[PDB]
């Protein structure tokens, strides 16, 4: 998984 | 300010030879690359930015570019696989394990994402960010006596991060990574915050997934009834890699099989059989086939359980893919079963919706099924009541199925199909 | 039976 840091 | 600037304006901004200018127009790329409807991650990596993005990570002296550059590349590596290959590509693997030790928590908290971005890609920048020597300063910012202390946030950031040094197969990660982490692992899986307790349960998920010698390194670490107790939580995000865990242990030995049961795993089996979640249902009953494929002794604990007539249940009505798994479960229960345990299911109801999902149009299921029946019927055979078990699978209308099948186009259901109407139903 | 990991099973 990635997550972008909103 | 700095909001919605071109990239023409970020690049002249970044290419001037001013350290405030270099500063502004950083954190204008950061808030374009944080915009919710399609940030143009594209258009800033053929611009040329990420190398200058990677030389502002180790400025010491100017914190703000730091955070700045580290934001913006964190928001490309959680791209493709290719924008996070651009960020690679660039250096920012060394560039950002340096950051894990800056003395500005929300830098070191950036660089952490970053680095979780990059291993969870795959396998290769998994170990690649494992051989630049990641894994020492991401456990030192997790070596505190009580976890409690640190903020929320930063500690959900680390757990993920964790969990994805442990993701993914082809290879597995390194067995002395994995060793060095897992004490780790096992301190975050008896911490309180749900979201920590989510990721440390899938990074156990993930340690469990693959040879028996991997599931051992887990299980050796005194963990199971703590996923046991996971396993039982309300918040459907843990109970989901506690269940994934929970059914990855019990594909390994008897032993490790064991070590579940004993730690009281099949008392959660009524709710998890019933749960409104088909996915929860599903690999439920996946692992209750995996425990059924076990000792006698085993079977005989599902049976003590009252857990049969809930695979009555499942087997009757579920979803498709959740019943395929309670044929399995059957077909494992009869193949090791006793006599006594084989005769108590056919007691429980099991014939009638065993026949029903003989019309179901997948040849796993059908060749699964027919291998259960002619188990039922080498029981029936020891006690000479194959008669009773005819008249049975006639009267539910099975014998129809069963005869349909001998014309069927696979070979292995037209073979196993004719044998049975030939031995017991002529 | 027989055991049936994650990725045989699914």
């Amino acid at each position: 998984r990635k997550r972008k840091f909103s | 300010g700095t909001v919605n600037w071109s990239v023409e304006d970020i690049v002249k901004g970044i290419n001037s030879n001013n350290l405030e200018s270099q500063l502004q127009a950083t954190q204008a790329a950061r808030k374009l690359l944080s915009r919710e409807k399609q940030p143009p991650i594209d258009n800033i990596i053929r611009a040329g930015l990420i190398p200058k993005f990677v030389s502002f990570l180790g400025k010491t002296d100017c914190s703000p570019i730091q955070f700045e550059s580290a934001w913006a590349l964190t928001n490309i590596a959680s791209g493709t696989s290719e924008q996070t290959k651009a960020v690679v590509d660039g250096g920012a693997i060394p560039a950002f394990i340096s950051l894990l030790a800056s003395p500005h928590a929300h830098i070191s908290e950036q660089a952490v994402w970053a680095l979780g971005n990059i291993a969870g890609d795959g396998s290769a920048f998994r170990d690649l960010v494992i051989k630049h020597g990641a894994i020492d300063p991401l456990l030192a910012l997790l070596a505190v006596p009580d976890l409690s202390t640190l903020a929320c946030g930063y500690l959900r950031n680390l757990t993920w991060t964790l969990s994805n040094l442990c993701r993914n197969k082809n290879p597995a990660p390194p067995l002395d990574a994995v060793e060095q982490i897992l004490p780790t692992l096992v301190r975050l899986l008896h911490h309180n915050d749900p979201e920590v307790l989510a990721d440390s349960c899938w990074a156990i998920s993930y340690l469990t997934d693959g040879p028996n010698e991997r599931i051992e390194m887990v299980v050796k670490k005194g963990v199971v009834p703590q996923l046991v107790k996971l396993l039982g939580a309300t918040e459907l995000p843990i109970v989901t890699p506690a269940l994934r865990a929970i059914g990855n242990i019990v594909t390994g030995t008897d032993e490790q099989t064991q070590k579940v049961i004993d730690a009281g795993a099949l008392a959660v089996f009524p709710s998890l059989l019933t749960n409104p979640k088909t996915n929860i249902q599903k690999e439920a009953t996946w692992t209750m086939s995996n425990i059924t494929a076990g000792r006698q002794d085993q079977i005989q604990q599902v049976v003590n359980h009252g857990l049969v007539p809930f695979l009555v249940g499942v087997l009757s009505k579920a979803d498709f893919k959740t019943q395929k798994e309670a044929a399995w479960a059957i077909t494992n229960y009869t193949s090791g079963g006793t006599v006594e345990q084989i005769v108590y299911l056919v007691h429980c109801g099991i014939i009638e919706p065993l026949m029903n999902l003989l019309s179901a149009k997948d040849t796993k299921i059908i060749q699964v099924i027919l291998d259960a029946i002619s188990n039922i019927f080498q029981a029936a055979e020891k006690l000479g009541e194959t008669e009773k078990l005819s008249i049975m699978i006639e009267e539910c209308g099975g014998l129809d199925k069963i005869e349909a099948l001998q014309r069927h186009e696979n070979e292995s259901v037209y073979k196993a199909s004719l044998n049975l109407i030939e031995k017991y139903f002529s």
